[PDB]
């Protein structure tokens, strides 16, 4: 998107993961891409950005409003709660190395929750402001 | 009239409330069910951040009274395997009532 | 023509009203009728909250003139034990005018 | 959603199916994962709130402003209010009890009531605001 | 070709015009036709308060040519008792123009 | 909606159906649920609020914005009017007496009016502000 | 709506069909309800208002945007500006005589100009408003 | 092959241009055309503010060659006495290219 | 529309078509209501206005947005760049003459430019302000 | 099997690229086909600001392989006379391998 | 039963994953499978700023078992030299399980 | 569009497929217009400008807000922001060649990222703000 956006999504990516909780609440099962197979269904996806290109004369930064989403096959989203509650357990005030350029702070922003479809599944976007800069 | 021949392993799950209203979902095993499965048109459906490959899949079992362990109900799955096939609606489809249609997805990730 | 085999309860509320300009519904019993019903291509159907599993049984039962105890009105719903079957309208299946198609649903919340 | 968001939810399902009104009302109609079964049809839903973020340098806090939907298949849906009286008389200035953080107002905010589907049922949504603080 | 057996009272509604426009309607009667009405596929369909039920009923009369009392005009309703048949259309069914589809719907509130 | 709502379409639906003129203009079809039957068809409804929760430190109140449609299935729609006319000569400063609190003042609000389907049918939605205090 | 629409529709349906242009231009052919038969197709229609309630403490009036739109089923529809001219050239600074209450002044608003559908007929409406005092 | 009974004046519009740039239509008359007429399932359609009603009316006449004068161009509508079918498309239903279908309305206002 | 909306699209009408670039570029496929025929597929069209009415206590005037689209088959549409630049070349600050009143000033505003349909057909509008004295 | 009766000349346009990207089409002329021109049911469109008249045309045309000129690939246009048929896909219509379904429009701005 | 005809080279991709979650795929080729195809009602379509040209293609080739190389799963794709028919489902067509419908796009640009 | 847009499109298009990186990372899969054949699948695409007519009493300029979309088949989409972190390397403070007049600024502006259709392909928009000068 702008040039930290290959960085960044690596990144947060490696931070998921690595982290205890949330690696005994939903597993391996943290992508983009999803792995084809039988659908496990208590996943998380990290793709859509979006960027507030706040830059400068001297240098240039963006403002990454990514979503990372909570999609959950149980019967209640008391499940995708505290999945994603060790989502923003993580990310808030991250301070992660990036591979171009660096961020400065990985605030925290609206967080929505409800059912996609059928109402059999229940998806809890979260939308994390990433001020970086190149 | 149908002829059974796929061996269909009935899954119904207990409900473990939890403290905010929602059950958690067990699916442990039900009998198993002797079924027809006959195929809809398939094509791929749009899931949340999946690429959802489902098929119609009417699946025919026997009948019994709603009160009775052999009624696949709605809450119900069927699973050949690892290939778990989900109860859409149950809807009696013979006309003395010896056979239930049944309506699946198969919805493979893909 | 239709061959009749199942006993449905027809079943019609009266209205008591309340102070606000909205019936309260009760659905008090009326006299069976012997229908048959016949399924369709059922699916589950998004509701609220709920995923409601619909089939849309079109249930055939004899005629009557509309001033009669006999005829199912689309206000009035079918039930057979705890199944109940709304009624969406009714429709003179007949030529001769013997027998009325009824259009039902039984949403079992699934 | 926020990480309080795994308890609060817990916690206002917990008032409610407690208080002696919507008790007697409803019943025990109270969910956010349906029942299946015969759908009893004058339930109430407690599943989607949004954050509004607020938060703090030392420390961070949430704002979930949770819909709570009151559905009845009654004729009329003079019925649906006095549920969705009984549920805004046990919830506004609750003070209750979290599993994580503690919240410090449960204030009330739009509530809209309507016919969603072909005309049969009603709902009526109950949008509460919950300034919690982790 | 049609068996016609029912009797609808055709109804044309006379136009007085208001001071802002609009006519109001009486719907003064209007001359018997003889008819078949065959069913369509009915389910209820969402008014604007109102939970309408509906049922296509595919009215088949006898034809005049345009400038005549017996034509049903789109204007017009048919009428048998108090069930109130909208008219859709008029499409003029048979090959030799002996016989007018007419179009319907019977939405009973419910 | 909040606990005054139980009440307040109960008197509003009082203070209709009581009204002199609309009883020679629409007759007895001034209902919520629909009377079941062959559909009169010049009926009003008066059923979808939603409260913008004014409300105190010590108490509190709502502000039921609630909308009376009249609907009607003659050609024109003048007949629509002055049923509309004496819906709004009936309800701007009521001063009604409810069985939960009071209201202090029931104005007036946008009202649009159109053709709903085919456009045979017209309504005319009527929105009044309803400040009720509990 | 108010009190004053049911007079308002009436009295500008009389200033229309009483001016000399767009009686030669249009016809007989203004009219909210649609007289049946083979439907001219250069038309105008006079229904969809809506109020913006400005009132008193002592008395109220109504703002009535009313929408006047032009149908024309010319291939071009620089037939349907004209017509839709001498709608806009009988209607502003109109000063006309109403059954319930009185206008004070009937201004000039917003008028888009489109095809409807198919790119067959052409939508003209004009929107006028109506602030009445009754 | 199809039995042609209607008499059908076709008509052809010339488009004097206006100033600014839309053309005004005539519909002057053109030569008349032998037809059939089948009706389609019809239904009344949201017009503007007319709740016009419309039947699909598939006209079958005789072809020619694109630059004649007996082909019916899109452009162009028939009408008979004051019945004006409009045409949507020509589409030269015969094999052997002898009869060409035509898609009307009948857009009676109602 | 306004009073002046019969003669302005009228002139802007005659102002294309007679410049000489756009007549080498489009050709004669300038117009509103479309020639019939074999579609040559690079034409304009100029229909769609709507007025802001500015206006005055001793006269009125109008604000005329009027589109003029630019619609092209070419594979790519640097085409219709071209045909568009000829189109703001030929109509910003333009001082024509109209027949009901004068224009004071034909600006330019906002002129978006995207494909309409599978891809195959795009869309350039193109808004100016026309500013008419009635 | 198909009755080929009609000629079609094939045009493929040659894309001379422009300086921002897109390309400048010719349609210049190919070698001519025989085809049958089979029609489906046709309506008119909306266009941008034309109201274009379109029917199916589902063409059939003889076989090749893919490398081949005889190929008509959807990026070309068939043309009989005036009446450009534009290519929407080629399906390979016969078992064996011998036909192709092409898909046409007819757009004509009518 | 089906005429299996084509040799469809039988494509899967290993997904080498990036560091963002992403794989990428490589799509080497696997064994070929032999299969008829079948196609269905083909229209172009609206890709991204691409005018796709899709045609259904029901391929079916014969079965094994889930575990087994030669099914094709929804994962992967066709190739017949240079046309790719990607794998929508794949739905078991036969009674006795003998062959598989597939479901296929050939997503040409055009 | 404005009179610049037919030389503005043409020159990033030039800036583009010069740059050496996206030349490694893309290919020669830089179009407006789609070369039809196979469909590459990592291609880029720059049509959909629209103008903010930023003007003066001499002279006129305007303000192209270009979309440069990148679309990608790959299963993961941090290919496709590489690609995307190339299109900004190649743009943000360009200093370009025009044919009708010349730019000033070619600055950056939103960059949304999602999942098009079927969630198979990634569409990666990249707004430009490009304020040239006629």
């Amino acid at each position: 998107s702008y040039a930290v956006a290959g960085a960044l999504q690596a990144a947060v990516y490696q931070q998921l993961r690595a982290d205890a909780v949330l690696a005994a609440l939903v597993g391996t099962a943290v992508y983009d891409a999803v792995p084809p197979g039988p659908l496990a269904g208590t996943y998380v996806s990290l793709g859509p950005e979006d960027v507030a290109d706040a830059s400068d004369k001297t240098g240039a930064g963006a403002v990454h409003d990514f979503v990372i989403s909570v999609i959950t096959d149980a019967a209640g989203f008391a499940t995708a709660k505290a999945a994603a509650a060790a989502v923003s357990d993580a990310l808030v005030g991250a301070d992660l190395v990036l591979s171009r350029g660096r961020l400065v702070g990985l605030w925290f922003l609206r967080a929505k929750a409800r059912r996609v479809e059928k109402a059999d599944m229940r998806r809890i976007d979260l939308v994390f402001r990433a001020r970086v800069e190149g | 009239r149908p002829r059974l021949n796929r061996l269909l392993v009935l899954e119904e799950a207990v409900r473990v409330a939890d403290g905010a209203g929602g059950h958690r979902l067990d699916w442990q095993a039900k009998g198993e069910v002797w079924a027809e499965v006959t195929a809809g048109s398939g094509s791929e459906r749009a899931g949340e951040f999946v690429t959802l490959a489902s098929v119609p899949f009417t699946i025919v079992v026997r009948a019994a009274p709603v009160g009775a362990a052999r009624r696949p109900r709605p809450e119900q799955r069927f699973r050949e395997g690892a290939r778990i096939f989900r109860i859409l609606a149950v809807a009696e489809r013979d006309r003395e009532g010896h056979y239930l249609s049944c309506f699946a997805r198969e919805e493979v990730v893909a």
